[PDB]
């Protein structure tokens, strides 16, 4: 099916009507998304089929048709863009300065933007347009707002 | 059965809407891939 690079919606017809469960990135022939969006299930792209290739529940990432290709990283200083693809709404870039998730295994950038759960898998970009991570896995702070980690995979 | 639909190009947009704060949070990551606030 469609293998052109770009951001894509992950849809399902199992529920009422057509429901958007997430978003993903097509790059170098590989579809990248978050694990909790597909649960590792096969994907359809028109008549074609995309089979899972690599995945990990702890990282919350999954790749289709090949290994993880995205390896750009947040520089720890600059503003980034969340290319949000919300359910039923047009792709729209949102600029923000990320915060930090301090963990026992190092620090990770984090974006404090609130979107429907179906926006999970939307890419976070640097000024060069490179995907530095995906949106959709983080925490809910005291006032009820959402903070997502800038989740990046490893390129082998 | 899940399917994919193209939603656009991945490009940086000059003069995009600038919003959101930068909080420094102490967090923990469990085996299920779920984050939690460390207190
Ligand atoms: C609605 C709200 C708060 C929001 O504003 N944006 C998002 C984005 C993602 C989720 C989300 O639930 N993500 C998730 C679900 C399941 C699992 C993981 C992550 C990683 N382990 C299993 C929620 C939100």
């Amino acid at each position: 099916g469609e293998t052109t690079d770009g951001v894509y919606r992950v849809m399902t017809r199992r529920l009422l009507g057509s429901t958007q469960v997430g978003v993903g990135v097509m790059q170098e022939g590989v579809f990248h998304t978050m694990w909790h969006v597909t649960k590792g299930a096969a994907l359809r792209s028109g008549e074609g089929r995309l089979d899972p290739y690599w995945g990990d529940v702890k990282q919350d990432l999954v790749s289709y048709c090949g290994p993880w290709k995205l390896d750009a990283a947040w520089d720890g200083l600059s503003e980034v863009q969340l290319l949000a693809v919300p359910p039923g709404e047009r792709a729209k870039n949102i600029q923000t300065l990320p915060g930090i998730f301090k963990t026992k295994d190092g620090d990770i950038g984090a974006v404090a933007l609130d979107y429907p759960a179906g926006t999970s898998g939307s890419p976070i970009l640097d000024k060069c347009g490179r995907v530095i991570g995906l949106y959709g896995n983080g925490v809910v702070i005291k006032n009820g707002s959402y903070v997502s980690a800038i989740t990046q995979g490893k390129r082998e | 059965d899940m399917y994919i639909e193209r939603a656009g190009d991945i490009t940086w947009e000059k003069d995009a809407e600038v919003t959101g704060n930068s909080p420094r949070l102490d967090v923990a990551l469990d085996e299920s891939g779920d984050f939690s606030l460390v207190e």
